[PDB]
RNA sequence: GUUACAGACUUAAGCAGUGGAGCAUGUUAUUUAAUUCGAUAAUCCACGACUAACCUUACCAUAUUUUGAAUAUUAUAAUAAUUAUAAUUAUUAUAUUACAGGCGUUACAUUGUUGUCUUUAGUUCGUGCUGCAAAGUUUUAGAUUAAGUUCAUAAACGAACAAAACUCCAUAUAUAUAAUUUUAAUUAUAUAUAAUUUUAUAUUAUUUAAUAUAAAGAAAGGAAUUAAGACAAAUCAUAAUGAUCCUUAUAAUAUGGGUAAUAGACGUGCUAUAAUAAAAUGAUAAUAAAAUUAUAUAAAAUAUAUUUAAUUAUAUUUAAUUAAUAAUAUAAAACAUUUUAAUUUUUAAUAUAUUUUUUUAUUAUAAAUAUGAAUUAUAAUCUGAAAUUCGAUUAUAUGAAAAAAGAAUUGCUAGUAAUACGUAAAUUAGUAUGUUACGGUGAAUAUUCUAACUGUUUCGCACUAAUCACUCAUCACGCGUUGAA
């Protein structure tokens, strides 16, 4: 496809006035939070 | 006579200079 | 209600099929939101005389 | 390149150093045609798993290197 | 040119997703009014898309 | 390296991204970039008239070109999903995915094959 | 392992096959570093997969990546666009955590979808009525249909989903349009009309219903649609998501190898085993349809294989057309002449003659071929950067098995089967014995008996995860209790 296509990121750039909500992202964040709460969060990544 | 056969059917190309061309010794 | 149309049953107007498989009057759809328990969906199907 | 015109299938190798000093050539090519310019050079041709030592034949001149490194193990049946 | 047609229909599909994303708003983290929208229908005349 | 999978920084394709898709897309981009060059090298190689040393050099160069320059390496993926089996070229979609789209009405002119 | 009807490709006829042979392909098993994963009774086995050289791939060996494909947070710095040497924004770079990512595990957590029962005729709704009630009626006395579809009778009356119908293809007719060079008007395509055909005379059984006859009509099919429930049927490998596990590794990239291994076994196919059947040939080119060609279709013609040339295969080079206009592409069986071993059922030397592409006479002519095409050797060509594992052609040699196939077993009632009849596309850079599609030529047969399996019913029922049901006793293992002695 055309890699330059409008994304949710841009929907903040174009229309700052409207406080949009990306639903899938929000859901993912909520899942992550739940995982953190119940001791099933991701282990901290090794750097070395 | 496998070498002889090879020489016969790759004669127009004439296959040293050829060795020098096709011998980069970096990758091994 | 009902999903048969009686305008086509006794008249000159005939039924037609959208994408050759959905009676014109029908319109079917579904949408699948994720729950705490997992995935679910909600089929809807209206007739429109 | 199989067809006689445009042949042979040439690959870059550490050939000249092997010729000067007997250092085996670890090939992972398996599709390089053997040439007259390397008969009596030690090759270590890949087998998928382990590199296979071969002193290139005087008769091998027409063939590919991968033809002399047999990839699969010889089949048998456990008579149970 | 069917390649171009395919590219157009891909674009249309991508725009639909974008529109869906836009449809949900927030009001200072107080009210989240989720405007429901239908699947879009894209009318490609020679002159213009609608 | 660390910051990217492949040598060149290419964009992500829009919509459905997948590791295999990413790999394919990059490869396609590199082919597009280095198409003319490859053709020229091939021409130089397969020439009875030209000097033999030059043709040999061209052949060596072609051999040494990477995985991502190769046209043969490109495989038509599904665009909606990331499958690579029964991928129809007229709508860059996998078999099941195409059917799903067709029945919905996503396709421009597709419908049930009744005869 | 029941009563009696009804049902159909169920059976019976019939036609062609499978099962024996070799090859192809899938599966199994075993092997392997890896032979990726799933499908595996009907309802798996050319299935997922409309093309595994690299890729695809998920598997293995060796290398090397570690905020990585995203989103957000916090900072430094650099470039470009816009404005009237400053600023606003957009991006990029380096980092920074939350994480990202996972074809890892569970379709016995799910979604959607699909298979089978199923184009089968069932499934419910109000409401009413019967029964203390679970339930029943409706949903059937009587028949009939393909049919819960239609008559009647009935404590029923309707209904919804099913059935049918509308739908698509094909057909007939009409109208419109096409300056009859994009022509095929014998066409294509929009819009109608047409039939689930009608009418009448008779002959059987009771006003109707089957048979027959007649006159009126082009009037005769196929496709899609496969309900409820069930099978914890299939799919977490289209995709997505729950839970769970991996986070320098179960995530990511490259080079090679593997998916193509081979004892036996199992399906599907293909090619065969020669004369109601194979091969040569057939240019005023016998006769089609459907579909593809800007990630192309490739015409004519030249050259080589090949002393003429044609055929077939490559190369040379692109004419035409991105298409009712050109190309893929002179369709093939058909039909006609010729040949054909097994076959001393023929040949060739003589004569012979009103069978002369032939006859007669007398001489000599002494279980796999002039079937089949597996297997292999060498040489070329094609695609691709690359053809060793591991692709496709052509040539010159090679010429296994196989003598119409055992118990059993598959498909098919008509433009169907059959066809040593061909044609096209999807998947490709490249390879179809597969898939999906098109026309060509075109049959044989026919219902009464029995197994099964769907809906109907009779009787039975100790079954209700519903006969893979339930269930009876010894013997064996432990721990009690109570007798005999
Ligand atoms: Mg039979
Ligand atoms: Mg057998
Ligand atoms: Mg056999
Ligand atoms: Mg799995
Ligand atoms: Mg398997
Ligand atoms: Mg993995
Ligand atoms: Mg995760
Ligand atoms: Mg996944
Ligand atoms: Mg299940
Ligand atoms: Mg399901
Ligand atoms: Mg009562
Ligand atoms: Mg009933
Ligand atoms: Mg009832
Ligand atoms: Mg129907
Ligand atoms: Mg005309
Ligand atoms: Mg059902
Ligand atoms: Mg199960
Ligand atoms: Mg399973
Ligand atoms: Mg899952
Ligand atoms: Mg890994
Ligand atoms: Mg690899
Ligand atoms: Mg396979
Ligand atoms: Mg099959
Ligand atoms: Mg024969
Ligand atoms: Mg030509
Ligand atoms: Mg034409
Ligand atoms: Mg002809
Ligand atoms: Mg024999
Ligand atoms: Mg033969
Ligand atoms: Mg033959
Ligand atoms: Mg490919
Ligand atoms: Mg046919
Ligand atoms: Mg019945």
């Amino acid at each position: 496809g055309n890699p330059d296509i409008l994304k949710f990121r841009h929907l903040k750039t174009l229309y700052p006035d409207i406080e949009f909500v990306d639903l899938e992202e929000q859901y993912r964040l909520s899942m992550v939070e739940a995982k953190k709460r119940r001791g099933k969060g991701a282990p901290k990544k090794m750097k070395k | 006579g496998s070498l002889d056969r090879f020489n016969k059917r790759y004669s127009s190309l004439f296959s040293t200079v050829e060795l020098s061309e096709e011998n980069k010794k970096k990758t091994q | 209600g009902t999903f048969n149309n009686k305008k086509y049953l006794w008249s000159n107007i005939n039924n037609n099929y959208k994408l050759n498989y959905i009676p014109s009057n029908h319109n079917l759809y579904n949408n699948s939101n994720i729950n705490k328990n997992g995935k679910y969906n909600i089929k809807v199907k209206l007739n429109f005389i | 390149s199989r067809s006689v015109w445009k042949g042979p299938n040439i690959v870059p190798l550490p050939i000249r150093e092997a010729m000067t000093k007997g250092t085996p050539i670890r090939t992972n090519a398996r599709a390089a045609t053997i040439l007259p310019q390397f008969v009596g050079l030690k090759f270590q041709i890949h087998n998928g798993k382990e590199y296979v030592p071969i002193e290139i034949s005087e008769d091998m001149v027409g063939h590919k290197l991968g033809e002399f490194a047999p990839t699969r193990k010889r089949f048998s049946y456990t008579q149970t | 040119n069917k390649n171009m047609e395919i590219m157009n229909t891909m674009n249309d599909k991508l725009i639909n997703k974008l529109l869906y994303k836009m449809m949900t708003l927030k009001l200072n983290n107080m009210n989240i009014n989720k405007i429901i929208m239908s699947k879009t229908i894209n009318q490609h005349s020679l002159n213009k898309l609608n | 390296m660390g910051n990217f999978r492949f040598p060149i920084k290419t964009k992500l394709p829009p919509g459905f991204i997948n590791a295999r898709i990413l790999r394919d897309n990059f490869k396609r981009q590199q082919f597009k970039e280095n198409e003319i060059l490859v053709k020229s090298l091939k021409f130089i190689a397969r020439n009875m008239n030209l000097p033999t040393k030059l043709r040999l050099e061209a052949q060596l160069k072609l051999n040494a070109l990477p995985n991502y320059m190769r046209s043969t390496q490109i495989k038509n993926r599904c665009v909606d999903s990331g499958h690579a089996r029964f991928v129809l070229s007229d709508f860059r979609l996998c078999r099941y995915q195409f059917r799903e789209n067709a029945l919905k009405g996503n396709l421009p002119g597709v419908k049930k094959g009744i005869w």
